[PDB]
């Protein structure tokens, strides 16, 4: 009845639907304070951003593109020079940042300019006071949220050494989330309990061969191996994504830090007592109702497995732009057997096996949402889930929410 | 390199994208990697329409590239043919696949399709939005359209009406009731509507409206050049302009100008006691050409504004509007910078901002009132009643849209004033 | 006594010459103090209209009183009639004559002009506008509508549209758009644009659309006693509205329910996933019966908004509004006065509020998204551009009204939620 | 040739196009910052009021209309014990007010309610903390800005006792205008000064036998009695528009208290020839130009008497719904003496002589004004002059700007 582990994948290439890591960016520098995330890129990056930050735009926000030229495109010692220039110019005007991104696109990419070694440069051009990091968000390498994995597994390598028994939290989250994740951390008496990334470049957390770290994305498997690299060790959970996911989640940190039976139980009870009956509320128009997911974020199979075992959801076919074996493993374990699995797309192939399967929800991008409202599927664009706060306790309401509201509507509009 | 933030027009393909979109039984393929296929939810959200654009990417990654890339063009463009079975079909290069070795044609001729396969050069270093889009209908245009004998009603072309363009949609009907009201009907509406074969037809119209020279111009020129095609140098927005319009296009044809102005509210409106705090108001007027010419005569003559800054984003676009803004004693703006706009705003600063999406940002920030005269825009200016620019119920949604943000004649004289 | 600051209503008598004003060749004599000709300003001003209204006061003060407020109500319609050579007139008491002895029935009869006089019964101090304009019809309808051979071709009346009205204008045009497409030509449209020779000739319709029980309830209703024509009890404010009010004439006549959906847009607008943020949004629905009664239908099931509160501010609709409020859960706010209205939604808690005047400044006030559905109303709601509520295009207008003043999809989840 | 003294002015009734005085309630309210004007009249009365305001209406605003229902025209339905019940639940709430307006209306007047005497048993009941008065302002009574005059006649008798030989300026001015008048006749060693309405109800002026008084504005007929009535003696001035109107204005007033030539120059002559410079700018479009304007507020001769000497404007004819002989004097001498003057309106007749007189300019109420703009002729909406900063020097230039504007906007529309 429950249990994938040994499903066979579908891997599949071909035409895709699928946002590149530079989108990252647009909630990163919300998270990352003093932080700046210049993309080298063309227009049409600039452009992408543009439109993804939305408002944000307006907003005055901490990150821009620098748009490459027609003099910029042949011969690459002088692209390197002048690039220094752009950044000395933008880091003079605003004395407010310590951290600047490099972020490398598709057309810096091809034009194969070594932004790795022009971060390396600068950090000792512009030391102590801003230290500039490099990554890759280009599409030929990322889709969606691996721009925030190869951003972090970036700032890994330099971060400070300790050889403290500290507990890492990976991957940005919400504030209202995070304080509660470190509030519950600390109730069960485990500590001390930083977040990656941190707020503010000063308080950044420590690695060293005692640091046990635990992921609260799936998609950062580059920022695991980063970390392993340093010597922390990964302590494995499923996702903290309903009373369930959290509860498993939570458990594997109290076992991982010998936390009590009696302690658990305790501090657990009601905040899940709490969860499980704003989840109820939901059940109503959700239970019973077949599940499609395209795929987007790699945050499908974890909301799957809790669709299906919280909500009663049936699954159909749950599609992921990347599934990382190992990292996985816990709530593929969870998924109802019956679930189809695909990694990576085929977009026309994977349209006529929606089709065919005619599906009661389906989640997918926003290019593909309403093309299938107006053919009679009702949708859940999946952007939403990664600006809504979604992990843990609270929010477990709110998530299953998500997925009741245009189910809600469309019964009342008929 | 250039820093950028805001980008008042996106790259030239998405330009190219406008005008595929706006057509029917045309599928485009672009050369270019996972992602680009972003610019697919400015239609399906912006604009919201009830289908994918028929436009298809190579989509090349880091694990095949080198002679893969050649493959994939060549696959995309036959899954393209195979599943679509399109009249015709445009082929073009991504930003990213411009520095790439691959020949768009070279490849699309080794097909050899059952149908057209039109190459488009588009230079994404150089270029943008607007001239992806008034090159890619030229291409399209100089590639299906051939000499034909005309009809023997009085007929014309509607050109420049594209996807994703601001008003198009309503200015195109709003366009076609005054011509009707004139006995003269659209023979093809290009892109917007049309298809390969509407496009072959274009021949046997009459004459041209050039609807927004900015994506219509090349065509025009061509028509002109190939098919003895006059075309209107008049785009009929404002009052004004209109009967400035329909007085070139009674030259055109020998027609007599018979007009509606039975709804025409705009010029009592504007002449009303109600309106005479309006007489000397500061404006500042920013968009692309077209629409920055026209509401300067509305402004002016029309309203009784007095115009204290003009400028446009579009370098194609020059020209007019310097030669416009002379008229009113203004240096023109050519810029794509808004913290140039920004910063002109400032300096001459206005009553009034009539501009962008951008403009109104701006003109919040500094508390000044605003409204949206031209493209970039976002969702709302997309809008399900009926809204032209352009004729004369256009100039009644101009004057609505225009006076709203204002104070009206009492509180001046409010609520802050009387708090 | 009550204190009063704000009044949703004028007086009956500036509903008479709310009926007056919208006919031609029809002139009203009202007997009343001098300073009461402010209410013309209502017109010149808001509706901005080009002519004084066919309205005019005896015109009693201080120096004039006793024996000769009779004398001045006979001179006021002597030169009433003398220079405008009406077809028909009225006579009417404001508030102030009604506390006279002065008769208008019997001054209008020992006058003895050669054309009719229609004396008004306006209690001024129970009954208010809508009450004014309603009777003021029903009298005039009543008074010179007789029965005659119906039209050969299938006909209707439009009952009910006044001056000052809103959205009078463009609704009267909306319907007859729609009822054109079903092949039924409009007869005569009263009060609106219409003589009374017109009311003269209402008896050769099949049947009446009654466009607004407030102002055309009672000669909907004389016209079936008398003309034994049916009129419709359906106000098509939305599409569900529009479409049972066309099953609605289609059952009243034969005809087949023929549409023109080609420019319906809301449905898909309301339908897409800009929308979902949407639902469950919690609204609060205030103004007249008609507009409210309509409003919530439009809100509950074409939008997904939750009504939370619904009411209206005529007595004269108390019984429909309540019967719909029911179907919602809610308890109909039958008041008119504006600080229990704001307790109402004080205490209803609303994410957005549907309303007067009146309600766009306790919105303001109280920081809430808000929208205007129905009179009264300041200038800026009788615009330029075609503004209809009723019919295909109405609902294209409401759902573009309805969503402006909110907050779009992207800033809810995250502009000083960024500042 | 200047001087219409002589001239026989056009007596007239009929159909009246005019507001009542309850519309100075609107601007008075403002001014007097804690008096309530509580209106006992009927919807008609609220619905003037709310529509007068207009968006005033939303800001709490400190007056409000008691209206009579059904019960109250009974013949044992109770004034006294009605009204009563209706300012205590309002003072109850208002607790910031001291002055209390009861303004008559028609529907009131009709019914004759005491209110004069009601005024008396109020105050008893609601001294010291509150005081209260009453005035008519109804349409059988006052034309529109007559309502300031009801208003302040009813305070003056009031109003403390006192032998100092103190100067009272009459008239609800706008506080900055009210300011430069006060440091202009502060520099000319005039004083001290205090307007009536004062800002506030506890620092109104005090009148004896040695008060001088003058009229800042041209309705105040009855405040000039009730103040004539206490021992003040009024100042013989044209009004202060424009800088020969205000300059006239200062003299009266500098002569009354022998103010050395030489001080009034120095005062005068920097920001004289300041004002004069900023009416130069609307010159061209005004002079030669014909106008023409309706009776509205009384504040026509001494604006026709300002365009015509100042703006180059010829008159044509000019009316006022009230005629205050000896008022007027000062102006009237300086008017062109080709004006017709009508006192009153019949609305038919005087817009027949419109028409055949077909003027370049026309000053008019705003039901008027549309109608007219569209048989073509170009319009100026009186209701602004209460409304804007008119007076004096400083505003001398904005005075001319309002009738160069229609003019203005005219041309520049249509080309
Ligand atoms: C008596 C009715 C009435 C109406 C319907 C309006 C509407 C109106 N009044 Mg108003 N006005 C009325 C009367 C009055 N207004 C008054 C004031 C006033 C001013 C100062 C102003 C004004 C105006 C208006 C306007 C224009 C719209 C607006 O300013 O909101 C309307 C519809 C407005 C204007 O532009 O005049 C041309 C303006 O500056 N009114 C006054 C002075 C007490 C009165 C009695
Ligand atoms: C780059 C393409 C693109 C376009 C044209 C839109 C339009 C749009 N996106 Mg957006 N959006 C794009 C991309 C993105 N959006 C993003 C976010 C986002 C959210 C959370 C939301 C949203 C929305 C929109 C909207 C609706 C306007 C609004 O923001 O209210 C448009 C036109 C809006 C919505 O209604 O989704 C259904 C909403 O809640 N966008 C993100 C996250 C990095 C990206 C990359
Ligand atoms: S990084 Fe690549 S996928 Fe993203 S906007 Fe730039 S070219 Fe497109
Ligand atoms: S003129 Fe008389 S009846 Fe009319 S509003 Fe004024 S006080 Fe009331």
């Amino acid at each position: 009845t429950f249990g994938c582990t040994d499903s066979p994948v579908r891997r599949e290439r071909g035409q895709k639907a699928v946002f590149c890591g530079l989108t990252s960016i647009v909630w990163l520098h919300r998270k990352m304070q003093d932080a700046f995330f210049l993309v080298v890129g063309s227009r049409t990056c600039a452009h992408l951003l543009q439109a993804a930050a939305g408002v944000m735009i307006f907003a005055e926000p901490r990150f821009g593109t620098a748009v490459l030229e027609e003099q910029d495109l042949a011969g690459l010692a002088d692209a390197h020079k002048e690039l220094d220039r752009e950044v000395a110019k933008l880091l003079e005007r605003r004395p407010d940042i310590r951290q600047l991104f490099l972020v490398g696109s598709c057309p810096s990419e091809v034009l194969k300019l070594d932004l790795d070694r022009a971060a390396e440069r600068l950090s000792g051009l512009h030391a102590p006071h801003v230290r500039v990091y490099s990554y890759t968000g280009s599409g030929l390498d990322t889709t969606f949220t691996q721009g925030e994995d190869t951003c972090l597994a970036a700032m890994v390598p330099t971060l400070d050494t300790t050889e403290a028994a500290e507990l890492i939290v990976v991957g940005a989250l919400p504030d209202v989330v995070e304080d509660q994740c470190l509030s519950l951390l600390t109730q069960l008496g485990v500590g001390p309990v930083r977040m990656l990334p941190a707020r503010r470049s000063d308080i950044e957390p420590a690695v060293g061969p005692n640091t046990r770290f635990i992921l609260a994305q799936p998609f950062l498997g580059e920022t695991t191996g980063a970390l392993e690299r340093r010597g922390a060790k990964r302590i494995a959970a499923p996702f903290p994504f309903g009373e369930e996911g959290t509860t498993l989640w939570l458990k594997a940190v109290a076992d991982a830090y010998g936390v009590s039976a009696e302690k658990f139980e305790a501090v657990t009870a009601a905040p899940r007592a709490r969860a499980k009956k704003a989840i109820a509320a939901h059940l109503e128009t959700l239970t019973g109702k077949s599940l499609f997911m395209f795929p987007d974020s790699q945050l499908e199979i974890p909301l799957a497995r809790f669709l299906a075992r919280e909500c009663g959801m049936k699954t159909t076919e749950i599609a992921t732009p990347f599934l990382h074996k190992a990292i996985m493993a816990p709530d593929l374990a969870l998924l109802p057997s019956n679930t189809a699995l695909t990694e990576g797309q085929d977009l026309e192939a994977q349209l006529d096996r929606h089709e065919a399967i005619n599906p009661d929800l389906t989640v997918c991008g926003l290019g593909l949402a309403n093309p299938l409202e107006a053919k009679g599927h009702a949708t859940k664009w999946a952007i939403e889930l990664v600006f809504t706060p979604v992990h843990f306790y609270e929010q477990a309401g709110d998530l299953a929410g998500l997925f009741s509201r245009p189910l809600r509507r469309r019964a009342l509009l008929n | 390199m250039k820093l950028t933030l805001w980008t008042y027009e996106g790259p030239p393909h998405v330009g190219a994208m406008r005008v595929a979109t706006a057509m029917k039984d045309l599928q485009l393929v672009l050369h270019g990697p996972q992602g680009d296929t972003y610019a697919d939810l400015l239609f399906t959200m912006i604009e919201r329409r009830n289908a994918r654009p028929p436009v298809s990417f190579s989509t090349f990654e880091a694990s095949h590239m080198g002679t893969d890339t050649a493959i994939l063009l060549k696959d995309a463009l036959a899954a393209a043919h195979a599943r679509y079975k399109p009249q015709a079909m445009a082929v073009a290069l991504t930003c990213t696949a411009e520095l790439l070795q691959d020949d768009p044609n070279g490849i699309s001729r080794a097909l050899n399709l059952p149908v057209p396969v039109v190459p488009l050069e588009l230079p994404s270093y150089s270029r943008k939005e607007n001239y992806g889009a008034d090159e890619t209908f030229r291409a399209l245009v100089r590639a299906l359209a051939v000499p034909m004998e005309r009809t023997p009603e009085v007929t014309c072309n509607l050109l420049g009406a594209t996807a994703l363009g601001f008003r198009h949609r309503d200015d195109v009907a709003e366009v076609t009731k005054l011509l009707a009201t004139m006995g003269i009907k659209v023979n093809v509406c290009a892109p917007l509507g049309a298809s390969p074969d509407d496009l072959r037809k274009l021949g046997q119209a009459h004459f041209n409206v050039l609807m927004y020279p900015e994506t219509g111009e090349s065509a025009a020129r061509h028509l002109e050049r190939a098919c003895k095609q006059p075309f209107t140098k008049i785009v009929p927005i404002g009052v004004g302009a209109t009967r400035d319009f329909l007085a070139e296009v009674s030259k055109i044809t020998g027609l007599p100008v018979v007009t509606d102005e039975s709804t025409l509210r705009q010029p009592w409106w504007s002449a009303s006691v109600d309106s005479t705090y309006l007489t000397g108001k500061r404006v500042f007027i920013f968009g692309d050409g077209t629409h920055v010419i026209a509401a300067a005569r509305i402004a002016a003559k029309e309203v009784g504004f007095e115009v204290v800054g003009m400028g446009c984003y579009n370098r194609e676009m020059a020209r007019p509007l310097r030669t416009a803004a002379a008229e009113y004693g203004l240096e023109a703006l050519i810029t794509d910078d808004y913290l140039e706009v920004e910063k002109a705003i400032e300096a001459a600063a206005p009553e009034l901002i009539l501009g962008t999406q951008m403009e109104r940002n701006i003109a919040k920030k500094l508390g000044l009132p605003c409204a949206v005269i031209s493209a970039p825009v976002h969702v709302q200016d997309f809008p399900a009643r009926y809204a032209p620019q352009m004729g004369f119920e256009g100039a009644n949604v101009l004057f609505d849209t225009w006076v709203h943000p204002l104070v009206m004649g009492l509180e001046e004289h409010l609520l802050t004033m009387f708090r």
